[PDB]
């Protein structure tokens, strides 16, 4: 049940709702209030899901899908097996995550560490929200969100792409994609570099944060350090999410023609567009 | 077919991969213990990895883990319910007796050093050529508690040599001794230094060092620890 | 409010850290550089000493090449002029010969001959600085997880303009190099190849990018969060655990209802990382040499 080290951590306090209530532990896990709280938006939202596809007729989870309403019901209520349990299940889900999130908040305070965590999460909660609230209400309807099923929200992925060209064009969508590869390399590297330290070659000691330090002075000629690695993470990746909500956000709503049409602006400035040769001339 | 073939392949080697990943990250903390101290009689599915030695710098020894694990300390903490699960209420002072919030590790009583040998935090007035080069100096301000009460002033700066990091903030207090403030833990403002975590009639139970130029582990730990623990404990004398 | 941790409030400057010696050979290192107070506000602020070798001049020196066989190709597209340059900087492209030239280096200039120098000194510079990577860790006695976690990159851009090229039977099949076209070749090889969703290794290889974000995001929140306790130190953390490491694992443990050590979590953070080029290599691999449309293949599995 407990860590060798964990029962003085185990104190009571740090609850944002309820007092000591449900100051509590179950197994590893901690409870508090929005403990059940997600407890009970998670336990509806699956039986609201299960309750989909019995009117869909299908046991199999490659084909299980809920589906929201159609562009005819605007951003009104539609009826259980036309998107109106969609609709019940996004409450469902936000109201999840959320309460997930308020919990990491009580856990810090119990710890008595920073929020970083919480705050990096709602990012995430951010980016869902952009996908089926934000965009669909400023768009005009709830069937511009997502199904919720494995392979059909990948064919929502691909159709509302392809509805405006090759979504590559998409400027914020590049910068997003840039901060994703760009993280990747960035965690690869800090994992290996602290192993490396960790773990020399054979009969050596455990290097040192001076040597790691200096390996990566050697190879690139600057080292940003451990505090410095750290923030670069937290960044490059809250970062890549929220270029994302924004080439969303703005896809569909304030641009709806061809992403690869956009670019005609920085061609057509007048210095150089009726200027011959190259590939646009 | 091929493809069918690597994919399945795949699938399996990830399982093992996730296996490997997993008693990896039990060399510390297992086996688990039931509330009492005693060997939980559940440890999961999963073995504890074979030992592995680490040969530390600085002919400071070597750490073998998954090892003998003992907090090699009095916890001041007592059961609140007849059922496993509940918080443990302390028994005293939570700050002083070092629990919850304010806990801390029975490190070493060795300061960390750097590549080289020498103690890797130093003060400045010790540190030959550091200065500070951007924002705004501390030295020399007044250090404002939560309760909105000076506490005392700043006389130092405690530099990472290294890595060339403020760690901690020296304090001096109103009889002439100081203590040392993590540098994550205060807000550098233009006329002073606030501490939102402690109040000033509680700076004093800051734990002390044993030496004027060094810091240990076992003693940052006690440091940060405390201070941390102010957030919770110091609530009370917290003003807005 | 408190104090959040992003950028630092006071920085301190002192002399310059030529590092540490091992066996390298400081005949081959710079002279240190100057220092950022602006790289200063997020990281250190010191740049250099850089060590430059035989290896490292022979990448930079390819490297440039790589750079330079395509900036002479662009300006030339241009009409040799710097308003066009600027203008149409994103649709040139330098492409791969002809299918009709095959796997032959015989195709021309104009027409192909340029891609196979470029890709050329590509070749080079890549692998040599990956020699450099492996070198400058044996240099410190280090272990080899920067070199082995490079590989895999180096996998994925391998398959791409070199292997599946030549399993294929042409360079035409490789990627050309410019902004907008290596673009429309990616949107275009899914295309040809019944959609890529239905490849269940790109699909592995997102879950693997996002779970990259997914880690990255989990790992710097929480070190930064128990900074008030030395915990970006993970090495001495690793040695000697702190109370630091205690609430780090505590976090993660009452929130998930598991957890990692300090020296895990990094096991945790390569590995993510690593799968991402290497099930993404093994899809594209496949793609036209065993499986000619994804759709067909995931209707039946084989
Ligand atoms: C096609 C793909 C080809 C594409 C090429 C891309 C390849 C990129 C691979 C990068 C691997 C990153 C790994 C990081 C790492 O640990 O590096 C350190 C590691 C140790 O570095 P060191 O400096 O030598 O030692 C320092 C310390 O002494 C020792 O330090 P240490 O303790 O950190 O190292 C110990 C480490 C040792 O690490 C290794 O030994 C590496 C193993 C490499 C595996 C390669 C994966 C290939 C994927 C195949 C997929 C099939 C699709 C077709 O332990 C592990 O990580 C164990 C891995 C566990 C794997 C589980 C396998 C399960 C098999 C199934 C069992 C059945 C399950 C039951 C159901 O490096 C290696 O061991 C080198 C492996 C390189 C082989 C490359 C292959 C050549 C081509
Ligand atoms: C954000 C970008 C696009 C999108 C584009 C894609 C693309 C493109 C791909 C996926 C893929 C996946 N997507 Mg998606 N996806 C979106 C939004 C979502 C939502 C959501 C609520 O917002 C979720 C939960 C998922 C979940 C998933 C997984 C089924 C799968 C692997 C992801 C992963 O490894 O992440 C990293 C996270 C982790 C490793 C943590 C653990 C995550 C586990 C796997 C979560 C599984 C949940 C799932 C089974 C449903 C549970 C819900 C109920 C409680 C039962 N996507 C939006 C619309 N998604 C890939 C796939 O292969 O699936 C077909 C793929 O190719
Ligand atoms: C044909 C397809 C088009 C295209 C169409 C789109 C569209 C359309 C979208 C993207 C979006 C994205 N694209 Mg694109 N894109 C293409 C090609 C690419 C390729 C490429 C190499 O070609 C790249 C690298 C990307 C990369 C990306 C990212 C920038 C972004 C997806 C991640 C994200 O948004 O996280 C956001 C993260 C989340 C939504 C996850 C939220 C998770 C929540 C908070 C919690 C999950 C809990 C879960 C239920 C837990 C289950 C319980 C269990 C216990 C686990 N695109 C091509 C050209 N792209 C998506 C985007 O930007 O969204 C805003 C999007 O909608
Ligand atoms: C229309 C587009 C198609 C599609 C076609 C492809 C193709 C084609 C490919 C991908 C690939 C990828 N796709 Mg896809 N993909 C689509 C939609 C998506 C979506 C989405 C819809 O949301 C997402 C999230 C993704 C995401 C991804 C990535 C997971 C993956 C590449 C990983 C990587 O980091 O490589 C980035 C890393 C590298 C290329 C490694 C290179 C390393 C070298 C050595 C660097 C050298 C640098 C050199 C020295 C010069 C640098 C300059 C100096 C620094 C100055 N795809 C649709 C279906 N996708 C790749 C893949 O693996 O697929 C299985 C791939 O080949
Ligand atoms: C912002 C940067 C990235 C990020 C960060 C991030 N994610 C996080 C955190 C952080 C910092 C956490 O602290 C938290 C965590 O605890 O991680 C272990 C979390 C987390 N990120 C998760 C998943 C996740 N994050 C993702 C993305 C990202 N997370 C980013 C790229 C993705 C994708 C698709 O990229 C996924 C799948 C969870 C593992 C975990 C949050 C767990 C949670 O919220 O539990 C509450 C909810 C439930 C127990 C289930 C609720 C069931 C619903 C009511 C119904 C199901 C509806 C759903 C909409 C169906 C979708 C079906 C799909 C097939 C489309
Ligand atoms: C494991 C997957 C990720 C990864 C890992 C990775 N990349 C790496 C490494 C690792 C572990 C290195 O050690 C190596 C490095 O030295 O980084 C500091 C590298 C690296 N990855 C790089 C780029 C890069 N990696 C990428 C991707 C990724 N790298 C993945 C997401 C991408 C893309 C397209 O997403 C790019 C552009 C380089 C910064 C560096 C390899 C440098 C190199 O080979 O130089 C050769 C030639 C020159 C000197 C050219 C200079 C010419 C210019 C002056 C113009
Ligand atoms: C033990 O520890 C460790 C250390 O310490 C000892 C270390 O050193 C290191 C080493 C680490 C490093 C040196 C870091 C390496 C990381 C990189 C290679 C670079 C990171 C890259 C970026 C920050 C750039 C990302 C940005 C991109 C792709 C796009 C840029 C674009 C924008 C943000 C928008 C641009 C816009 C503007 C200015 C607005 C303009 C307005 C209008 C047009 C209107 C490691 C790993 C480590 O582990
Ligand atoms: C350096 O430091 C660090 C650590 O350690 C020192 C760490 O460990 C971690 C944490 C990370 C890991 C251990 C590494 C592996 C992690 C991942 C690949 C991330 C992906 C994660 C998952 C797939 C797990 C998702 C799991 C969840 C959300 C919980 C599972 C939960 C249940 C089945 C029950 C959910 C709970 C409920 C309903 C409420 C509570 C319960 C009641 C009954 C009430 C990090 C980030 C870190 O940075
Ligand atoms: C500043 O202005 C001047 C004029 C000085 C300049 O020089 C400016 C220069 C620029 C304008 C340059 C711009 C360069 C880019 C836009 C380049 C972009 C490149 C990419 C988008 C590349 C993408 C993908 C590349 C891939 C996957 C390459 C793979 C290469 C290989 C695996 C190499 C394979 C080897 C070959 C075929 C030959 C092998 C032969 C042997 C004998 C082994
Ligand atoms: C580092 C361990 C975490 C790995 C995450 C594994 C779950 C990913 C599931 C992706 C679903 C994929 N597939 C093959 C059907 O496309
Ligand atoms: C590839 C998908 C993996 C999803 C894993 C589901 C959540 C894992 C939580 C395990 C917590 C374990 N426990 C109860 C033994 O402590
Ligand atoms: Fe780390």
């Amino acid at each position: 049940a407990l860590l060798s080290f964990e029962r003085k951590y185990r104190v009571p306090g740090g609850t944002l709702v309820g007092g000591n209530l449900f100051d509590f532990w179950v197994g590893p896990f901690y409870v508090g209030f929005f403990g059940v709280a997600t407890f009970f938006f998670a336990a509806l939202g699956i039986i609201l899901i299960a309750w989909s596809a019995v009117l869909q007729g299908t046991w199999n989870p490659q084909l299980i899908s809920v589906y929201p309403p159609a562009l005819e019901y605007g951003l009104g209520g539609a009826p259980l097996a036309k998107g109106g349990l969609w609709q019940i299940i996004t409450i469902c889900a936000t109201g999840a995550f959320v309460s997930w999130a308020l919990r990491e908040v009580e856990i810090c305070r119990k710890l008595g560490i920073g929020y970083h965590i919480p705050f990096a999460f709602a990012f995430a909660i951010l980016a869902y929200l952009t996908l089926v609230l934000f965009r669909p209400v400023m768009m005009g309807a709830w069937g511009y969100a997502f199904p919720y099923g494995i392979w059909t929200h990948l064919d929502w992925v691909s159709n509302t792409g392809y509805t405006y060209g090759n979504f590559h064009y998409n400027p914020a969508h590049m910068i997003a994609i840039s901060f994703f590869f760009t993280n990747a390399l960035a965690l690869a590297l800090h994992g290996a570099l602290v192993l490396s330290a960790a773990n020399p070659e054979k009969g050596k000691e455990m290097r040192t944060p001076d040597h790691a330090a200096t390996f990566f002075r050697d190879l690139v000629g600057y080292s940003i350090g451990t505090l410095g690695i750290h923030r670069l993470g937290l960044l490059l990746s809250l970062s890549a999410v929220f270029f994302s909500a924004l080439c969303m956000i703005i896809t569909g709503t304030i641009w709806f023609d061809q992403w690869v049409d956009w670019w005609q602006w920085w061609v057509k400035l007048p210095w150089w567009a009726n200027i011959p040769g190259g590939i646009n001339g | 077919d091929l493809a069918s073939l690597a994919i399945y392949s795949f699938w399996i080697f990830l399982a093992g991969l996730i296996y490997y990943l997993q008693t990896e990250n039990m060399r510390e903390g297992y086996p688990l213990e039931n509330e009492d101290g005693t060997p939980a009689a559940n440890q999961g599915p999963f073995p504890l990895p074979k030992p592995k030695t680490f040969i530390l710098p600085h002919g400071r020894g070597t750490l073998t883990v998954p090892g003998p694990e003992s907090e090699d300390r009095p916890i001041a903490l007592a059961r609140t319910a007849v059922s496993e699960g509940f918080p443990h209420a302390p028994t005293g002072d939570p700050m002083k007796d070092g629990v919850g919030p304010a806990s801390w590790v029975a490190r070493r009583d060795l300061p960390e050093l750097d590549g080289h040998g020498h103690n890797k935090i130093k003060p400045m007035k010790a540190a030959a050529g550091f200065h500070v080069s951007a924002g705004k100096n501390p030295i020399g301000l007044p250090v404002r508690g939560c309760d909105l009460e000076i506490a005392g002033k700043v006389v130092d700066i405690w530099v990472d040599i290294p890595e060339q990091m403020a760690r901690f903030l020296e304090v001096e207090l109103k009889d002439g001794s100081t203590r040392l403030l993590p540098m994550q833990m205060v807000k550098v403002q233009s006329n002073r230094v606030h501490v939102n975590a402690l109040s000033s009639d509680l700076f004093a139970g800051i734990p002390t060092i044993k030496s004027p130029t060094e810091v240990t582990l076992l003693e940052e730990d006690k440091i940060c620890g405390y201070v941390a623990g102010g957030l919770m404990y110091a609530a009370p004398k917290r003003k807005s | 409010a408190e104090y959040q941790n992003i950028f630092s409030q006071v920085q301190v400057r002192g002399p310059a850290d030529l590092g540490m010696t091992e066996d390298v050979n400081l005949a081959n290192r710079s002279g240190v550089g100057p220092f950022s107070t602006l790289l200063g506000w997020f990281g250190n602020a010191q740049l250099g000493p850089i060590y430059l070798g035989s290896l490292g001049v022979l990448s930079l020196f390819s490297g440039l090449m790589w750079f330079f066989t395509i900036g002479i190709w662009f300006w030339y597209q241009a009409g040799w002029n710097p308003a066009v340059f600027l203008r149409d900087l994103f649709f040139f492209s330098l492409e791969p010969p002809a299918p009709e030239y095959g796997l032959s280096f015989a195709a021309p200039l104009k027409e192909g001959g340029l891609w196979l120098i470029a890709s050329f000194f590509m070749f080079v510079a890549v692998w040599s600085w990956w020699g450099r990577t492996y070198l400058r860790a044996q240099a410190l006695g280090m272990g080899k997880h920067t070199a082995w976690a490079f590989l895999s990159a180096i996998w994925l851009w391998m398959v791409l303009g070199f292997i599946r090229p030549i399993l294929m039977g042409s360079w035409s099949e490789a990627v050309p190099y410019g902004i907008f076209s290596h673009l429309d070749w990616t949107n275009n090889f899914s295309l040809v190849h019944g959609n890529l969703f239905y490849n269940p290794f790109h699909g592995l290889s997102i879950a693997f990018l996002y779970g990259s974000a997914l880690l990255f995001a989990m790992h710097g929140a929480t070190i930064l969060a128990v900074s008030r306790f030395g915990g970006e130190r993970e090495l001495e953390q690793i040695a000697d655990r702190g109370t630091a490491a205690e609430r780090a694992y505590l976090f993660w443990r009452w929130t998930m209802g598991f957890n990692a050590t300090m020296e895990g979590i990094h096991r945790w953070a390569i590995w993510m990382a690593v799968l991402v080029t290497l099930t993404g290599g093994i899809g594209i691999l496949l793609s036209g040499t065993v499986v000619d449309n994804w759709y067909v293949w995931g209707q039946n599995h084989g």
